[PDB]
């Protein structure tokens, strides 16, 4: 499924550098996009 | 004039003086008005801010570089995406009534568009790069997750023209079409050309009733509502859809090197009527964009893959030629059967018949060789579709198992014979009314008697090894 | 350890020596300080993390936006730029709700865009400082602590001409990429020239140029398109240290690079003195670039620059960048640097075609070469494979080649003379009589006594063992040969073109893995042969 990036930070461990990464979605990009942008909350 | 769809509105100007020389007749009810009437100032009916949009699309020489124009109804305030295009006349304005009116969630979505569009084409960037399968999959699955539409499939157009569901994502209650194939006829070649200019054709619902484009009596010939977004389905798609189930479509062309080609679409259907926001059209409309530029390459690197394994079975071929007598071609396991993609083959060297794989009895190779001679003595090869087309009269007896066949002239005794049986052999499939199981059986009738066509590559490759072979025997 | 894995203790070197001399008051010394800091050595695992924090975890941004750091869950902010109380016309201190910064509806916004679990689509955010109303985009990202935003100024206008700029930006970005599919392809060199005009015409820099990182790691313009008035950098060469591989992990997270301005002074970043370590500042947008390139670029004459990643599929690989730079600040829209970013996909995309079918076209070329060879040897005596026009010269890329057969020499091009060649052959069989072959960039690192003889005509060679006294050989000159540009104690093109020139001083260029396959498949069909004889 489609995600936003997740960024990763350099590290030298054990003599490698290692990508270390920084730190579920089951509804369509559609339905996030209709909960998101609910104008209810100007009303 | 022409018919468009109820879920938006269609107002043609005067490119010159802005003045309106035709609309829908839902304008005034999706603009608010009910004024609106032939040479109103189209400027007039929309804020200032709105106007000074317009003029400026209008003196745009590249138009389409602003499509989505941003404008508010003078009258109610509420917000358009107005898409305007250049006929014959004037200028077409496409107004689709947008569902967000937050300012700031307008540009977040059109700034998603964007971003939306980026992830699904770094996915598709992630795939190896040497699968067509695995790229048109992907490109269902992201397709379905933006859109959210109950069935998302590829169509991939044959050299027939023919169609054939090559990958499809849906509801898991609906019934698949993955491998179906349906008659080139299905999608008339108009509809095609259309698909080559509006990339993507969405229709909201097949059963809303269309709405008249009224034009000015001035105008000499009917408004060109040709590239309008809005135009209305024909009865007869109209009535498809309706019989397939599906109410709502969202088609998108995919677009390779041909001049470009169109190699298919990527289609997806809702069982209930269904208009997805822009963003979410913009970021499908830049994916098969990239799902398009993505393809040719694999189609490229798949010709050089080809034309690599060719050479090597020629090799080899050549290898055994000069290992043993001619006939051992036919003896070892990298033979003739793998040059092309046949059922069968055949080797007829001195009165002795070679055959491989699927292909005729002797008695019945012999007619066969009989009536080359008969009607195509001068000729150096030949490829047929269908034995029948062609006019042989033992196709009958061969029946389904050979329908296509290739010759490659060695001399006046020996031949080399590509045998192929009919389509319906490697199309499999669950499944009067326009129906998709309707339009598999027509195709089958299309196809009862006719192999898969002989393509260039193939015969190149035929007539590379009739020449190795007759140079050989030439020494021989 | 590879070449790239090794470059990182040289990197971390290079970022000690400029990090002393900046402390010293002293001016980096860019040719003495490649000179000395040369690959291998050792360097305690201290230097390259300090090395590695200080690249991702600086603390400084640039001060065209701003950047607020809170806690996930409770809002609370953790950090913040210095800048922040100015860029939002303000209290903001630790702790304080970030949602009391911006309007009800941006808060509410913000809220949403938080409680995302995997994509939200509300980033970047049009949001509006409560206090003075001014527009924002709110980038979000997520770094082990909590959420970064980075807020970027944005023009205020009717929200419609904001619309407007995003959708021009992106319709270029698609004219960009139909015409990059109308090509006639397989021409690399018409894509890059191709995409750089597009992308000049889409951003308006002052000067774009696409680098391509070869399999040293070094890097070449390959394409360029600059105003008239400025001076060309195309067929330039740099060392592969100029951009380190941290720096190269960093644009492949950011396909997209903004510097505004490079004289412009960092702003650091206040943190909360309850966080274990500095901020990080990988993925934030306004990350502040390191004094050592900001030098470089003001050395340069570049104030702004605008470096996006070519990204093709090899766990994907950097081919190289492509770098607009402009002479005086320059700041773009988000929506144009996406659209940026999109085009730069489909440059990717196309590129990643290029490079495969130019493969396919190579491998075709061998096979054809070995063909017509083996058809030579078979009806002619051996010397024709080196007598007739498809030689062996033609099997790879190569200066010259030889054959070595029962004592005659038959050269090819540029190839050491007659006694050289035999003086060659004896160092081969004192030293590599094991070994069925070898490739090698130069006889001089070889430790071939003589390399210095040959000179820089004859710098590698690809012998080939056929016999214990018939050789194949192939021979190509120095790097530089190939090599021109019309152009060193200061950062500077010229001092990094002069240093590049001194790293290969005495190297040809590499043996591709392709051509030594191509070479000893040729080899092995030859012995094949000969052996038979
Ligand atoms: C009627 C006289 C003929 C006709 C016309 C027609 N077709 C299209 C476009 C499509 N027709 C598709 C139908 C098929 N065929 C199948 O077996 C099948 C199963 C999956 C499908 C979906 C097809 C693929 C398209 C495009 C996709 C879509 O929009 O749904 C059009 C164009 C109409 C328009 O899009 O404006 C016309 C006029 N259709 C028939 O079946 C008759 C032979
Ligand atoms: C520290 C002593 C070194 C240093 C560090 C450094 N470089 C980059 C990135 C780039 N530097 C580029 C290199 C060159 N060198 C040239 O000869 C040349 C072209 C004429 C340039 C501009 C280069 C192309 C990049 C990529 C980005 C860009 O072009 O702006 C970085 C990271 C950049 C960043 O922070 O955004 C660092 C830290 N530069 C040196 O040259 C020193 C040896």
């Amino acid at each position: 499924r489609l995600s936003d990036q997740e960024y990763m930070e350099l590290v030298f461990e054990n003599g490698q550098i290692l990508a270390k990464g920084q730190r579920q979605r089951t509804k369509s990009i559609m339905d996030l996009y209709e909960a998101e942008y609910n104008e209810d909350f100007m009303k | 004039g022409g018919y468009i769809q109820p879920f938006g509105c269609m107002i043609a100007v005067d490119e010159s003086s802005f003045r309106i020389i035709g609309y829908s007749e839902n304008a005034r009810e999706m603009l608010g008005i009910m004024i609106l009437a032939m040479g109103t100032d189209v400027r007039s009916l929309f804020t200032s801010s709105s106007s000074i949009l317009l003029e400026r699309a209008f003196v745009a020489r590249e138009i389409t570089l602003l499509n989505p124009v941003w404008i508010h109804s003078k009258n109610t305030g509420k917000p358009f995406y107005a898409i305007l295009h250049r006929i014959d006349v004037g200028v077409v304005i496409d107004l689709e009534p947008a569902r967000t009116e937050d300012p700031a969630l307008s540009i977040a979505g059109a700034v998603q568009s964007q971003k939306l569009a980026v992830r699904a084409i770094s996915q598709l960037q992630a795939l190896p790069g040497g699968d067509i399968k695995l790229l048109c999959d992907t490109v269902v699955e992201s397709v379905r997750d933006l859109t959210g539409y109950d069935r998302v499939m590829v169509y991939k157009f044959h050299e027939d023209e023919h169609g054939e569901v090559v990958a499809e994502s849906k509801r898991d209650d609906l019934e698949p079409y993955i491998g179906l194939h349906y008659p080139a006829t299905d999608i008339p070649q108009a509809s095609r050309f259309l698909f080559k200019q509006n990339r993507v054709r969405m229709i909201v619902d097949c059963n809303a009733t269309p709405v008249l484009v009224v034009q000015d009596d001035r105008l000499t010939q009917s408004m060109c509502l040709v590239g309008s977004t809005l135009r209305a389905p024909h009865g007869c798609h109209s009535q498809y859809m309706a019989n397939m189930g599906s109410i709502a479509s969202l088609a998108m062309a995919v677009i390779i090197n041909g001049s470009m080609r169109l190699w298919g679409l990527v289609v997806c259907h809702h069982t209930s009527s269904r208009c997805i926001p822009f963003p979410l059209r913009y970021a499908c409309e830049f994916l098969m964009q990239a799902f398009g530029l993505q393809l040719n390459m694999e189609l490229q690197l798949a010709l050089q893959m080809s034309e690599k394994r060719v050479l090597r079975t020629q090799t080899l071929l050549c290898d055994m030629l000069l290992r043993d007598s001619p006939a051992g071609i036919v003896t070892q396991s990298p033979s003739i059967m793998d040059l092309v993609k046949c059922d069968g083959a055949a080797f007829l060297y001195h009165g002795k018949y070679y055959p491989l794989g699927v292909a005729p009895s002797e008695v019945q190779i012999k007619d066969v060789v009989e009536w080359l001679l008969a009607n195509h003595a001068d000729s150096t090869g030949l490829s047929t579709d269908s034995l029948g087309d062609a006019g042989y009269p033992g196709a009958a007896a061969l029946g389904d198992a050979v329908c296509g066949m290739a010759v490659a002239y060695i001399t006046k005794r020996d031949f080399l014979f590509w045998f192929r049986s009919h389509t319906a052999k490697e199309i499999k499939w669950g499944g009067q009314r326009m129906h998709p199981r309707s339009s598999f059986q027509a195709f089958l009738e299309v196809v009862k008697s006719r192999s898969q066509p002989w393509e260039t590559a193939e015969m190149d490759a035929i007539h590379s090894l009739q020449l190795i072979l007759r140079d050989s025997f030439k020494e021989s």
